[PDB]
């Protein structure tokens, strides 16, 4: 069955040669060989003059020294880079200035794609680090004009405030954190400017609010808030918008400043457009004037951002290839349930977060991700590292059968000489893993891939693909995001996109967000420029495009676990945030809160482009292309390394020319290969590519990223002009077919929740106990407490066992301060005298967390720990009776009998009981063979009348008598339970002290609970008859 | 310290 | 040095909380050091030794998976037992400005070997009391 | 244990060439180890016997 539906459109690359020229250009088509000559051919192209124009302005003078005659210094790099240019641009499809375009089309029943007479439209724009700087020198001189909006990253921690980042530097380094003193004034302003306020209207409210005397005070103050960016002006543009500069020349002519600047602008406007309409090739002299004019402006290395529209003829391809890519995707994502634990770090982060904040809690995100009042980041995050010596192992346990699997293919390539490896469905059939859920397949993604005629032969769309060498993307729409500016109504693919994501989530409590920010290397940003159609944004560091109604803030975004998968919401709106990031930033360079918030949005999906194999065939320097039906997966790859390339970084060229042959004809590189950073497709039959690849082999370390591809050298293209054949690109966005407590306000350090040392809790932690627990338990600790409870010193106690990596015990005696630190004279002597026995080694007093929202509140916790106070007392009795030998019960009858007069006394009702047990899956078979002493389990976990059937002999009889003094408390717990109205699902607080139970009776033991629980159901089934 | 004090820090 | 007799739970080297040491440890101080120690924990602790409460105090930085501060104060267990109060309003003081967020209390084990033995143990603990003066003045 | 990057590639290249030209053993040698760059062995570390 067919998982993904396509879209209404999809994306075509082209470069902006044909293939002729780059088989020309290398004596292919002409055996005739010359350095010169063909140099002074290219370099007297218009075309190929402009696009190194757009792109490097330094080899363009270089370029017009040579043809000028001149004396070119080098002449070896000047060489190096025609070269890698002129191939970029014949052979590489990804857009980027004028080496190559883009364009959109259309799905019908023939693949037809032609190139009209007028192609290559320009779109020329101002790039953002020249928009900036603009901002910032208007800002720096004409503030007292503009209006100011607080930022939307600021968190205040204490008595200071502080930012994510700066967009400024300190010096030479970057700034990870700014903070300032959050005083009294800052505060009034960061109330004041929160919509937007008029400089002049916040200066005089401050003056008159404090009448300072000295203006110069409120001036520099404000300077100083301003030049740190905790306030952000007006005139800084939206990254969301559809145009950046005509949004600037708004604002400017709004706050009517620099007159002369805006008559500059407006012209620079106008004679932009001139250049946009100029052929290919043609505009070399007006981009000239353009970029002289602009650069009297503002001076900045980056000024203008040129792209370019293939504007092609016809654009259709057969919907056929929408069933193909459906068949990839079922076999990739069968394969992925092979891999066990496929993100560990962020399965780590999980059981940090429950460990430290439990379930039943929602905390903030900018807290939670601080090294001091959090649990820090996740321990692969760069930006600011967790401080934390915690240990950085991970293991995603791949299945040994899936390994054993993939390494007979290879051995059989091997010996067999073939270049490929074919996995097929029977064969994975074979090897009987887990299916995949509908919960865990990604709701959209994309793939790029390379189409190509199988054969001309028969006129028909027989088809080859080849993934791209980027894979795609993991979600719909972030490689169009880029090209917002060029498509003929971007609104109408976003809102089609959002749409369906609405489509696939359950409404009323989800909303779509998206997150826009300014980096600090401005030139990142410029693939950051894209539309949207969410329904609210984030914007930080700039002005958002949506009114104040529909604008998130950072500090407003919580974090909590629902079926073990983190997720965010809005505090004001209530709501579920669904968010969305449209364009290729790449999320390791942000910061840890941006970081973040990305990966959560994919949490628990499975990521297809992240292939099995690549853990297996990761030791080896040469692997065979993989292959499924007509898709080549990966290409055929060599790598080099100091073993069969021996090369000093002295090595003499005709040294390594005679050293490489040897690894050509050793492991059989063909003709044609990708060098796979910057300088892609290289002819190993020609002395000037073996010259490209010794100089970036020699720089790289002869080991860095120095892999060897094997060329798409099968089939035809199937771009055509005239007669000439262009290599193509598609990119297919798919989508998915759709299937059919926790408000708590009480802070993290609030007074009810944390306990100092001798704050009405005194907390005790004895270690080195393990061997004697139980007479400890029993004899020591029972008598002592009881003691104490009796002359009223304390009011309750109760105790558990714990591992902290050490095992210890946990002991807890409530009472005032003054008579806590009255008594604790004596039990420094009790404490004493139990390590002179032997008992134990050392303590320690330590901070009581109590867990209020786990107990119901802060109404009910005050039970619970009654609650407590008397399981306690039950568990001494029974341990001080199992050992005098009172009664010789197994462990496994007492845990089942303890259960269940726990759900009993607790008021569940029988017809719940044994759902209730199953829930855990515990009952489902796993100690049915186990129950072979029917008769005695179901004697004994009768209850009616009064435990008849367990009364019938002495030691019954003391069991339940012991057990009866928890009763009356449990009801009283369990009827205000069910009074409350905000508590939800009593069956998640039942679980909880029974689980507390358990621990105090048998320890950290997790499959005797299992068993116990699986027992006391099936016992519990077996008695239906009774009711 | 003055209310007008922002006792700036920043890391790099 | 490795001839010593003192067994490893002797009373010589394992002092029980109160037991003429109070050891604390502070959490959560890792972007304020620096300005605790130099202000926060220098004025109260010398105020206290000038009182005559305790006799001396000295600190160190270390990590059990979370970075801390360890505090050692010395005096009798009466005026240890005395003085606490006081010393809980002073760090609730301190956490209500952000600067810290929980504390503990400890037992101190004495490193009677590695300092020349049980003789000089007692005056390596006075070099350690005038260092963390130095240092607090240093930073300050 | 961490073991070192470029005697794994002597030994994975070792083998490799060794299934392609359908040999049956694989052959180590002195001047090999040599070209390895590994440390010296110290007399404090050979075991007595």
């Amino acid at each position: 069955r067919d998982l993904y539906r396509n879209t209404n459109t999809f994306m075509i690359r082209t470069p902006i040669f044909s293939i002729d020229n780059y088989y020309e250009f290398f004596r292919k088509d002409g055996e005739s060989d010359k350095i010169k000559d063909r140099l002074l051919e290219i370099c007297n192209n218009s075309v190929f003059r402009e696009a190194i124009l757009v792109s490097s302005k330094s080899l363009y003078s270089t370029i017009i020294d040579f043809c000028d005659g001149k004396e070119i210094k080098k002449f070896d790099y000047f060489l190096q880079s025609i070269y890698k240019y002129l191939i970029r641009m014949s052979m590489r499809p990804t857009p980027f200035g004028l080496f190559s375009g883009v364009d959109f089309g259309k799905y019908a029943e023939e693949t037809v794609i032609s190139y009209e007479n007028d192609n290559f439209k320009k779109f020329a724009r101002p790039d953002l680090e020249w928009i900036i700087k603009i901002v910032k020198e208007l800002e720096d001189n004409h503030y007292k004009n503009l209006t100011f909006k607080i930022n939307d990253s600021i968190f205040i921690k204490g008595e200071r405030a502080l930012l994510i980042h700066s967009t400024d530097k300190e010096d030479n380094n970057r700034i990870g954190e700014i903070s300032i003193r959050a005083t009294k004034p800052f505060m009034r302003t960061y109330d004041l400017a929160k919509d937007g306020i008029e400089y002049n209207k916040l200066k005089y409210i401050l003056i008159d609010e404090y009448s300072i005397e000295d203006e110069s005070k409120i001036d520099n103050f404000l300077k100083q808030l301003i030049e740190r960016e905790f306030l952000i002006s007006n005139l800084r543009p939206p990254l969301t918008v559809l145009d950046q500069f005509d949004y600037l020349i708004n604002e400017v002519k709004k706050a009517e400043i620099e007159i002369p600047l805006v008559d500059e602008l407006t012209e620079i406007k106008e004679k932009l457009k001139l250049y946009n309409e100029t052929p290919v090739g043609a505009g070399e002299e007006t981009y000239l004037e353009l970029y002289k004019k602009m650069e009297s402006v503002a001076n900045v290395k980056n000024i203008l951002q040129v792209d370019m529209k293939l504007n092609l003829r016809d654009k259709k391809i057969n919907k056929k290839i929408i069933s193909d890519v459906n068949d990839l995707m079922n076999i990739l994502l069968d394969l992925s349930m092979s891999i066990e634990n496929p993100e560990p770090f962020l399965s780590k982060y999980k059981q940090e977060f429950i460990e430290k904040y439990g379930q039943d809690r929602e905390i903030s995100l900018l807290e939670m991700l601080d090294n001091d009042i959090g649990i820090g980041p996740p321990m692969n995050y760069e930006r600011p590292r967790n401080n934390r010596s915690l240990d950085v192992s991970v293991n995603e346990l791949l299945d040994n059968n899936v390994r054993d699997y993939f390494m007979e293919k290879y051995f059989q390539a091997l010996k067999t000489n073939s270049r490929n490896i074919a996995i097929r469905d029977d064969e994975i059939k074979n090897l009987e893993l887990q299916k995949i859920d509908y919960e865990n397949i990604p709701d959209s993604l994309e793939i790029n891939l390379l189409v190509k005629n199988k054969s001309e032969d028969n006129l028909s769309d027989e088809f080859q693909y080849y993934i791209g060498p980027n894979l795609g993307s993991t979600s719909a729409g972030k490689s169009f995001g880029r090209f917002s500016h060029m498509m003929s109504e971007p609104k109408k693919f976003f809102e089609e996109l959002d749409e369906r994501n609405i489509e696939l989530i359950d409404s009323e409590e989800y909303v779509t967000c998206e997150i826009s920010y300014l980096p600090s290397e401005v030139r990142n940003a410029n693939v950051t420029r894209n539309i949207h159609s969410s329904e609210y944004e984030m914007s930080l560091f700039t002005n958002g495009s949506k009114d104040n109604l529909y604008r998130i803030k950072l500090n407003d975004i919580y974090i909590g676990l629902e079926n073990n998968t983190f997720y965010a919401k809005s505090k004001t709106l209530n709501k579920k945030l669904l968010l969305t990031i449209n364009n290729m930033l790449n999320p390791q360079t942000a910061p840890n809160a941006i970081r973040f918030l990305n990966d959560i949005s994919l949490d628990e999906k499975k990521l297809w482009y992240k292939f099995v194999w690549s853990d297996v065939y990761k030791d080896f320097s040469y692997i065979p292309a993989i292959k499924y039906k007509n898709f080549v997966i990966m290409p055929e790859t060599w790598k080099m390394n100091k073993i069969n390339m021996k090369i000093n970084k002295k090595t003499e060229f005709n040294e390594f020319k005679n050293q490489f042959n040897d690894y050509r004809i050793k492991y059989g590189v063909p003709q044609y290969v990708y060098i796979t950073f910057a300088d892609n497709r290289i002819l190993l039959n020609l002395d000037d590519e073996q010259c490209v690849k010794i100089l970036y082999h020699e720089c790289k370390n002869s080991f860095n990223e120095i892999i060897l591809n094997s060329y798409e050298e099968e089939g035809v293209n199937i771009v055509k002009e005239s007669h000439k054949d262009y290599i193509c690109e598609l990119v297919i966005p798919l989508t998915k077919i759709k299937q059919e407590m926790l408000s708590s306000d009480i802070s993290s350090l609030s007074k009810e929740r944390v306990k100092d040392p001798f704050d009405e809790w005194l907390y005790i932690k004895l270690y080195g106990i393990s061997s004697n627990v139980d007479d400890l338990i029993a004899y020591y600790i029972s008598e002592f407490c009881n003691e104490l409870v009796e002359e009223e010193i304390i009011s309750k106690y109760f105790f558990m066992r714990y591992v902290d990596p050490e095992q210890h015990i946990r002991l807890r005696l409530n009472s005032s301060q003054e008579k806590l630190l009255m008594i604790y004279p004596k039990i420094r002597e009790w404490l004493s005298m139990i390590r002179k026995k032997g008992l134990m080694t050392y303590f320690s007093i330590d901070s009581y967390d109590r867990e209020i929202e786990r107990y119901g509140g802060i109404e009910l916790i005050n039970i619970a720990e009654k609650v407590f106070f008397f399981d306690s007392i039950v568990t001494e009795d029974i341990l001080r009776a199992k050992r005098e030998g009172s009664f010789d019960f197994c462990d496994e009858i007492i845990g089942m009998i303890s259960v269940v007069h726990y759900m009993e006394s607790f008021g569940l009702p029988y017809a719940k009981q044994v759902e209730f047990l199953r829930s855990q899956v515990s009952s489902s078979e796993y100690r049915e063979d186990f129950k072979q002493k029917r008769t005695e389990y179901m004697k004994l976990c009768n209850s009616n009348k009064d435990w008849e059937g367990l009364r019938e002999s002495e030691e019954g009889n003391i069991l339940i008598e012991i057990l009866n003094k928890r009763r009356k408390i449990i009801e009283y717990y369990g009827n205000k339970v069910r009074e409350n109205e905000e508590v939800s699902t009593d069956l998640s607080i039942l679980d909880s002290i029974i689980h507390l139970n358990c621990n105090r009776m048998f320890g950290i033991d997790r499959e005797f609970e299992k068993k116990v629980r699986a027992l006391a159901s099936h016992a519990l089934y077996a008695l239906k008859h009774f009711k | 310290l003055d209310d007008f004090d922002l006792d700036v820090k920043v890391k790099a």
